[PDB]
DNA sequence: TTGTATTTATAGCAATTTTCGTGCCAATTTCTGG
DNA sequence: CCAGAAATTGGCACGAAAATTGCCTTAAATACAA
């Protein structure tokens, strides 16, 4: 509903098709936070 | 794209805060590089650093 | 008699630089001379034509291959809604060897019926046919317009209106209605969704009319200036080393020379602008058609400079007037003679030709000979070939390509 | 305010917790009807590709959408407008000095006015309605005034 | 194959933990795609990003989808191509994020 | 007192290239009279 | 109706005018030492 770019489109397409299911995905604000923290000289990353 | 410019009426683009900080850092770094290459007196390079 | 020291050539080269280039050069010289110095929003996402097309594609029952073909087709659509590549390029971009040109044709035809209708058309004829295919059969002149669009469009663009009668076997009553129906369509279906912003320029000099006379002044928001760093200048005296003193003295000398050169450039530009404004005064009062035919030698004599200096100064500098923004070289033009004795500027002639063409009879547009005859009543005496050249410069079609059905 | 005939009693829960029950005669007599006035502004500026013009010739739109504009491209006084209606017609010039054969064909078929022109007209925002009661025009000194001014 | 290319840009990264540590200069250099050398942002004459600036297209990516800065390569058939004139990759414009 | 070094002041000349209006004339379009 | 005549258009050519571009380290004012 807020900030998953692919999830919004997939949910809208599924709703128009009568399939009430979602693929959650990853919020974009978390990626923005990761980039901002990396810009401070700190190595933060997701693993596995 | 995480630090965009401000497009306003009249074609003015102005600036953002992060962009201003980056510009100041880049200007200081370039001046220090040129002074170090030119073998400037230490009294000026210390202030530049 | 002029000694070309490598710094006089630097002062001369500074005249012909625009404000942006001058600022870049000032920054470059500023980062090398220590004694020189200078005195949350995020936005919104806007929907374009391609975003709308992809939104419609995602809500269309396509297969995976058809969806990839649709993505390729929507990618190659410009602002006006026309397909910018042949279908062979799309087929190559697909990268699969099991797809024929027919599937791409079917996908393109499906896409062409999106909103707006006629988008992703190959050319004007295809777009017009697509738009016409969505009309109900009750349209009074659908068939004649369809025939004209499908078969004979080149001679319709040539404004024949006579061979069209012979080939289509019609009359003026029906042909005019068919042409009006054709002209009622949308040549650019993709301009329904418009995005962007106009681009502006920052003038170098401003001219106003105050107390009944024209005043010219440099624009203070863009005039370049530099300043002497006093902190490092206070160290010019002995600092327990002779090399430091020599370095400071040389850099201070160079900085002072650069500041003097900048001030001289600004003064020269202001004087040239004042002379230009004084020479062309009727233009700022009554617009065009009153331009005087002045050249570089005319300005170079009122300021006691050389023609080369005037040529260098007036390069890529803009003047703002109550009429608009000009390039400061738009005021220099050629001339033709005059019956009463004098000269007429080519800008005035172009304006007069535009005004005369804009108010002619649509049934019988004026030719170049008629325009020359009309101009030879005010005492201009301009050649027919020159009138044709002016009309071509104005991008106005010839007489046989300007007539309507009246 | 207004003097209203009022009774203090519960009425079927329609005045539960500060709720107010109002008779239809109050609505019919327009005792609490108010007038609200909104202002919209359209600015024509100067660009590098010529100046923007306030004009009645918007080539892409139809004849009906220009029915409430006068000869100067401004909405009439007293017109009833709703969301999406054009108030002031303005065009932004787009400039290119090269004419491709497709552009030449378009200019020949549909005229040169449709080309090298964009649309930047002032329109009523969605969800806004009302009657045009006043129009004011401010023009820079030295610029020719239109008929409305 | 365009189908796999389109399917491979909507994939979801898999993870189960978050790691934080200090950044080495070599790590910082491996993060970057280029070096910023000039404080300019927009040319203000062509309204295009200046080279080696804070918005340079050679470093951070194209300003338009699948188009290089000069314009030699413009469509999806040239995806992944590095232009020899401007140095801008032919890819999506979201890589600037 | 003056001879000499240091600081200002010096943005023109003279080739060289580009643009100007306008004639020449073949190709293309319109017109008129039998 | 036909076709030749008449008119229209623009590419090419031409000399003059106009605009552009390279030049390479000078002379005169003035403060200071002898
Ligand atoms: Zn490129």
């Amino acid at each position: 509903k807020s900030d998953d770019v692919n999830g919004r489109t997939k949910m809208y397409k599924n709703i128009v098709d009568g399939n009430h299911q979602m693929e959650p995905g990853m919020p974009e604000s978390f990626n923005v936070l990761l980039k901002e923290i990396r810009s401070l000289g700190i190595n933060i990353e997701l693993e596995d | 794209d995480l630090r965009p410019l401000v497009p306003l009426d009249g074609g003015r683009f102005a600036t953002s805060d992060l962009n201003d900080l980056y510009r100041r850092v880049i200007n200081r770094n370039n001046r220090l590089k040129r002074l170090l290459d030119l073998a400037a007196p230490d009294i000026i390079v210390r202030n530049e650093k | 008699q002029l000694a070309m020291t490598p710094q006089l050539q630097q002062a001369i080269r500074l005249l012909q630089l625009s404000t942006l280039e001058l600022q870049q050069e000032l920054q470059q010289a500023l980062e090398s001379n220590p004694l020189l110095e200078q005195i949350v929003y995020q936005g919104e996402t806007t929907q374009t034509l391609q975003d709308y097309l992809m939104w419609q594609v995602e809500l269309t029952p396509f297969s995976d291959t058809d969806r990839a073909i649709a993505t390729s087709i929507v990618d190659a659509v410009d602002e006006t809604g026309y397909l910018t590549v042949p279908l062979e390029d799309i087929l190559e971009s697909i990268g699969d060897e099991e797809i024929d040109i027919d599937e791409v044709e079917a996908v393109l035809k499906r896409i062409q019926r999106f909103d707006p209708v006629g988008v992703a058309a190959k050319d004007l004829r295809d777009c017009l046919l697509i738009q016409l295919s969505q009309f109900d059969k009750t349209t009074p002149w659908l068939e004649e317009a369809r025939l004209i669009i499908s078969d004979h469009l080149d001679l319709l663009a040539n404004h024949d209106f006579r061979t069209l009668m012979r080939v289509t076997r019609l009359k003026e009553d029906v042909l005019k209605e068919a042409v009006n129906l054709i002209q009622s369509l949308d040549p650019r279906p993709g301009q329904s969704i418009q995005t962007g912003e106009p681009e502006y320029v920052i003038p170098d000099v401003l001219v106003r009319k105050h107390n009944g006379h024209w005043t010219v002044e440099l624009n203070s928001d863009s005039i370049p200036r530099l300043q002497i760093n006093q902190h490092y200048a206070s160290m010019c005296n002995n600092a327990r080393n002779d090399g430091d003193s020599q370095f400071i003295r040389s850099n201070l000398q160079d900085a002072k020379w650069l500041i003097k050169s900048l001030e001289s450039r600004n003064d020269t530009l202001l004087r040239v602008s004042r002379c230009i404004v004084e020479q062309q005064q009727a233009f700022f009062e009554q617009g065009e058609e009153y331009m005087k035919p002045m050249v570089l030698a005319d300005i170079a004599q009122a300021v006691e400079m050389h023609e080369s200096t005037i040529s260098r100064v007036t390069t890529q500098k803009y003047l703002h007037s109550p009429r608009g923004i000009f390039e400061l070289k738009y005021f220099f033009s050629s001339h033709v003679n005059t019956e009463g004795g004098g000269e007429a500027s080519s800008t005035a002639i172009r304006a007069l030709v535009k005004k005369l063409i804009a108010a002619e009879n649509p049934a019988k547009p004026l030719s170049d000979s008629k325009l020359t005859s009309l101009l030879s009543e005010q005492g201009i005496m301009v050649a027919r070939r020159t009138v044709a050249k002016y009309r071509e410069s104005l991008s106005i079609p010839p007489s046989n390509q300007r007539k309507q059905l009246v | 305010g207004q003097n209203m005939r009022v009774a203090f009693m519960p009425w079927n829960g329609y005045n539960f917790e500060d709720s107010i029950l109002v008779s239809e005669r109050v609505v019919q007599e327009d005792r609490f009807t108010t007038i609200h006035i909104q202002e919209l502004a359209c600015v024509s500026r100067d660009t590098k590709l010529g100046p923007e013009e306030i004009t009645a010739d918007i080539p892409n739109v139809g004849e009906a959408a220009l029915s409430k504009l006068d000869e100067s491209g401004i909405v009439y006084i007293g017109a009833e407008v709703t969301g999406g209606d054009i108030l002031v017609g303005k065009v932004t010039p787009k400039g290119e000095t090269q004419l491709t054969p497709e552009e030449k064909l378009l200019r020949a078929i549909f005229g040169e006015k449709a080309s090298d022109v964009k649309d930047s007209s002032l329109r009523v925002p969605n969800g806004v309605s009302g009657t045009v009661i006043d129009v004011q025009v401010f023009t820079r000194d030295g610029v020719e005034k239109d008929k409305r001014a | 194959d365009l189908l796999k290319f389109l399917k491979a840009q909507t994939k979801t990264e898999e993870f189960d933990a978050i790691k934080i540590a200090l950044a080495s200069p070599d790590m910082i250099r491996s993060w970057s795609f280029g070096e910023v050398k000039k404080p300019e942002t927009i040319n203000y004459r062509t309204f295009k990003p200046e080279r080696d600036g804070l918005f340079c297209a050679r470093i951070f990516g194209p300003v338009k989808d699948y188009e290089c800065l000069c314009g030699k390569y413009k469509r999806l058939k040239h995806r992944g191509v590095i232009c020899e004139k401007c140095g801008v990759e032919v890819t999506q414009t979201k890589v600037r994020r």
